[PDB]
């Protein structure tokens, strides 16, 4: 009944950002420890808790989000922030209440010639709500004209992709992330960490 | 067709607040990336603001917290409020379509010309250059006016062929002045007019100078 | 903030030449974020190149864009007339999110023109307002560098005037150049010979044009 963060940090294989991959986690114990007595992680940012005590507490259940970005658009994955991945990638709300932990991955994701199977989306029309997953391939229109499924002029595909190649400046560099949120909703709690 | 025309640059003294105005055909402003992109006179391009289709806005350091980008999705047109506008602001400001990695800067409107000062607009004075004698010379002087620009045509358009119209000079008195030649055949001077249309919008002057043999 | 330094500020190349210009930035961006921009005088930028090497529509093949990490290079082959400009590139990858360099200005060789002189005496209606304004016009020469000197009854005059250059002409890459003369009315009347003497190096020797005031 031991908590399977391994699932979702040692993957294999990580989700791109647009398509973040969601773990639910109940009925099992946590044990932060593993995670915050790491050197790996570049970022380890709380919000309305204290990892230190993680592993004194108990939540109705945690969610494990999980996927790559470029180093430079780590500080969006935060509470508030604008730009292109917290507006049509992924939303957290202002209210937030979880961990982000991000490492650089470049060593795995990075290939000479450039690994471009990573991509974000691009153009939306609209910000995402919190925790919105849109995986829609639909040619945006840009323009007036309606595009019939077909790429060209003001006629875009909507995703775009990530160049990663290992000599990379580390702001174009992919990092892994994981988000963890914790849900206290009004009923038996399922995910507590070790000394609960 | 597809396009972006700009309007609403001009004079302004520093302090004082300007909105320009940037209409798109085609394009659907609140669609794309639009972005303001800056040039001051002889120097080279700076980028000012971006408003996503999502609505989010970003500045340049330089304009933070006086420059606001915003749009009118009925009137499908952009806009920036520029507030305390001073010197270092004068330039002509260019809106714009960015597709980012699928295409960066690939549409510019043509630019609208932003000064920014404490001097006062100033209609231009127009003189003949007449021709002397082959070949022929003539032209107008356009002297005195403030601020740019002045725009020169020929004959209402007719006459571009060995046309030139100088950059302005700024005379030591802080008042512009420009001239605006043209080659013609001699024989020529005896068988056609020859009228340069001067324009200054900031003052709205109109002047049409017959240029005649002395 | 990332730095663009373009290189060479100004480069000066025959038609048929091959133009290389330089973007080296001061830290190392990924190639798909790199563009370049060609501007004529008193126009937009026009997008050249997109992704470090990716041809925007309308660019012709003689156009190719390289590089990656810190250094990225435009090649135009096959060098025209019409490409006399002002290249800039531009980074789209890192903060602030969009950043230019300062621009390289590309001019045209040619063969050696000398200009056409004139020489234009005020206007009775200047005069009339109590000024004199007096231009000597240079036309269609290459390459730039000029010498215009005003001579007043034989002496050679300096302070009070003025010169202009147009951009070099896109068809045929010439130069013209105009310089004025300024002078009160009454200074005007004290003097006869009116002289403007060219010195450039397509003549064998300096062209004077002059009037007397009056004739
Ligand atoms: C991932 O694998 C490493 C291998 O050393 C292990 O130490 C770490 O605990 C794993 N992460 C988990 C279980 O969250």
């Amino acid at each position: 009944n031991l908590c399977p963060f391994g699932e979702v940090f040692n993957a294999t294989r990580f989700a791109s950002v647009y398509a973040w991959n969601r773990k639910r986690i109940s009925n099992c114990v946590a044990d932060y420890s593993v995670l915050y007595n790491s050197a790996s992680f570049s970022t380890f940012k709380c919000y309305g808790v204290s990892p230190t005590k993680l592993n004194d507490l108990c939540f109705t259940n945690v969610y494990a989000d999980s996927f790559v970005i470029r180093g430079d658009e780590v500080r969006q994955i935060a509470p508030g922030q604008t730009g292109k991945i917290a507006d049509y990638n992924y939303k957290l709300p202002d209210d937030f209440t979880g961990c982000v932990i991000a490492w650089n991955s470049n060593n795995l994701d990075s290939k000479v010639g450039g690994n471009y199977n990573y991509r974000y989306r691009l153009f939306r029309k609209s910000n995402l709500k919190p925790f919105e997953r849109d995986i829609s391939t639909e040619i945006y229109q840009a323009g007036s004209k309606p595009c019939n499924g077909v790429e060209g002029f003001n006629c875009y595909f909507p995703l775009q992709s990530y160049g990663f190649q290992p000599t990379n400046g580390v702001g174009y560099q992919p990092y892994r992330v994981v988000v963890l949120s914790f849900e206290l909703l009004h009923a038996p709690a399922t995910v507590c960490g070790p000394k609960k | 067709e597809v396009q972006l025309v700009e309007s609403g640059g001009g004079l302004i003294q520093p302090g004082g607040s300007l909105r320009l105005s940037c209409a798109a055909s085609g394009f659907i402003v609140s669609r794309n990336y639009m972005i303001w992109v800056r040039q001051a006179p002889g120097k080279g391009l700076e980028w000012v603001s971006v408003i996503y289709s999502g609505g989010s806005t970003f500045y340049a350091d330089s304009v933070k917290g006086r420059f606001t980008i915003s749009r009118d999705n009925s009137k499908n047109t952009l806009y920036l409020q520029m507030n305390s506008l001073r010197a270092e602001d004068t330039a002509v400001y260019y809106c714009a379509r960015d597709l980012e990695v699928a295409g960066a800067i690939d549409y510019w409107g043509q630019g609208t010309l932003v000064t920014v000062s404490s001097a006062s607009t100033k209609g231009p004075s127009v003189f003949p250059l007449a021709p002397s004698s082959g070949t022929a010379a003539l032209g107008c002087l356009v002297k005195d006016y403030f601020p740019e620009p002045v725009t020169v045509s020929w004959n209402s358009g007719a006459l571009t062929s060995g046309v030139h119209t100088f950059p302005a000079v700024l005379q030591s008195s802080g008042l512009y002045s420009l001239s605006s030649v043209v080659t013609v055949p001699s024989s020529s001077l005896g068988t056609q007019t020859y009228i340069c249309n001067v324009n200054h919008k900031p003052s709205n002057t109109k002047v049409d100078k017959k240029v005649e043999p002395k | 903030e990332i730095v663009l330094t373009q290189s060479p500020g100004t480069l000066s190349l025959s038609p048929g030449e091959r133009a290389t210009l330089s973007c080296r930035a001061s830290q190392s961006i990924s190639s798909s974020y790199l563009a370049w921009y060609q501007q004529k005088p008193g126009q937009a930028p026009r997008l050249l190149i997109y992704g470090a090497t990716s041809r925007a529509t309308g660019t012709p093949d003689r156009f190719s864009g390289s590089g990656s990490g810190t250094d990225f290079t435009l090649t135009i082959n096959r060098l025209e007339p019409e490409d006399f400009a002002v290249y800039y590139c531009q980074q789209y990858g890192s903060s602030p999110g969009y950043t230019f360099g300062q621009g390289t200005k590309l001019e045209i060789k040619r063969t050696v023109a000398a200009p056409s002189v004139f020489i234009f005496p005020p206007s009775d209606e200047q005069l009339k307002s109590g000024t004199a304004s007096v231009v000597c016009l240079l036309n269609n020469f290459y390459p730039r560098e000029a010498k215009v000197q005003w001579k007043v009854d034989n002496a050679l005059q300096s302070g009070n005037s003025q010169e202009s250059v147009t951009e070099q002409d896109s068809r045929d890459s010439t130069y013209s150049l105009g310089s004025t003369l300024t002078l009160s009315k009454a200074d005007y009347e004290k003097h006869k010979v009116y002289a403007c003497e060219v010195t450039h190096q397509g003549l064998s020797s300096p062209v004077t044009k002059s009037f007397n005031r009056g004739e």
